[PDB]
C-alpha cells in the first residue's frame, strides 16, 4: 500500500505552501523514505 | 552495449519554471498534475531542446 | 440606394452587438484548470467601419 499512500500524502501536503528552496538554483537530493528502495525528491516547504 | 540515457531535464525561467531539474528515469517517467499544471510545457521542453 | 444599405447594415450590427453583449452575462465564472471565466467580444470592425 506505501505507493498508494505517498501520492495521497503527498497531494495534501503539496497544497500547503511552497518550497524557499526551489528558487535557489539547488537541487534537491533524493531521500530514502523506507526500506526496499523507495526514494523522495522535494524542498523544506517554508513559505505557508 | 550499454545504451546511453538522458538522465536530466533542466527548464530555467520559463511560464512556471524559474529553475526545475527533473530527473530522467531509466524506464518510465510520468509526469501527473491538474489541467493547467504544465506538463505539455515539459515535454515542449525536452523536443524544443 | 447605397446609403439606404449602409444604414440597414448599421442598424442591424447595432441590434446584434446588444443583444450578444446582453447575452454575455448568462455565464458565472466557470472554473477551469487557470481559466476562470468565458466570454464573447462582439465588436465592429473599423475597417468595415470606414
Ligand atoms: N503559449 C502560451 N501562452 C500563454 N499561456 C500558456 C501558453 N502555453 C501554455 N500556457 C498556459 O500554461 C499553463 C500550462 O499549460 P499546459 O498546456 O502546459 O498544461 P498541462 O498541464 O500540460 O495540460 P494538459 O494536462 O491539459 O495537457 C496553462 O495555464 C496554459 O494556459
Ligand atoms: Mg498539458
Amino acid at each position: 500500500r506505501h505507493f498508494d499512500v505517498a501520492r495521497i500524502l503527498v497531494d495534501q501536503a503539496v497544497r500547503l505552501g511552497v518550497a524557499e528552496a526551489d528558487f535557489s538554483g539547488l537541487p534537491a537530493e533524493w531521500l530514502a523514505i523506507n526500506d526496499y528502495g523507495a526514494k523522495v525528491q522535494a524542498h523544506v516547504i517554508d513559505t505557508y | 552495449i550499454e545504451r546511453g540515457k538522458f538522465r536530466s531535464l533542466t527548464l530555467v525561467n520559463w511560464n512556471g519554471f524559474f529553475a526545475r531539474t527533473f530527473d530522467l528515469d531509466e524506464l518510465v517517467t510520468t509526469l501527473s498534475g491538474g489541467n493547467g499544471a504544465g506538463k505539455s510545457t515539459t515535454m515542449a521542453a525536452f523536443v524544443t531542446a | 440606394s447605397s446609403k439606404s444599405v449602409a444604414n440597414i447594415i448599421r442598424k442591424t450590427i447595432q441590434r446584434e452587438q446588444n443583444r450578444i453583449r446582453m447575452l454575455n452575462q448568462g455565464l458565472q465564472a466557470v472554473s477551469f484548470g487557470q481559466v476562470r471565466g468565458v466570454r464573447l467580444n462582439v465588436n465592429v470592425r473599423e475597417s468595415h467601419a470606414i
